[PDB]
């Protein structure tokens, strides 16, 4: 066994999980995490991975593209009162 | 839910802390985590280039 992951390791693992469309969906259609700007702000902070030397550690390149989309969307995305992301209400 | 939650560090990303960041970054210029603001600053690149990606998986 290995010791608990580093912050750098935790963030690299996490940004890369966004390469999975279903998972990103499960987040987008959460409730709590969109009440407060924290998560939104976190995802923009994560764009640190998009440039060297960081990007050179990315094995799952799609996650960077999806982060970018996800991010630009969030700027103009309208947040319902509960947390529901407005522009998505019609979809499951 | 085998889908993990976002990293614990998310709690630090308040709009308050974001406002304090520019001045903090300056002062700094004058693992070593000491306060909340440190989390709003990307972690340093490890020395072992074994974090360099072997290839792509799309």
């Amino acid at each position: 066994q290995n010791p608990l992951p580093t912050r750098f390791e935790v963030e690299l693992e996490f940004i890369q999980s966004l390469a999975n469309i279903q998972y990103v969906t499960y987040l987008l259609t959460q409730q709590q995490i969109w009440k407060s700007p924290n998560f939104k702000n976190y995802l923009k902070y994560l764009e640190y991975w998009c440039n060297p030397p960081y990007s050179q550690c990315i094995v799952y390149p799609n996650c960077l593209f999806i982060l970018k989309l996800l991010n630009g969307f969030m700027e103009s995305a309208i947040v319902n009162e509960d947390g529901l992301l407005e522009g998505l209400d019609e979809l499951p | 839910s085998l889908y993990p939650p976002p990293p614990p560090y998310v709690k630090f990303f308040t709009q308050s802390n974001l406002e304090k960041l520019p001045k903090y970054k300056e002062k700094k210029a004058a693992e070593e985590i000491t306060c909340a603001l440190d989390y709003l600053i990307p972690p340093p690149m490890p020395k072992n280039q074994q974090y360099r990606a072997f290839g792509s998986i799309w």
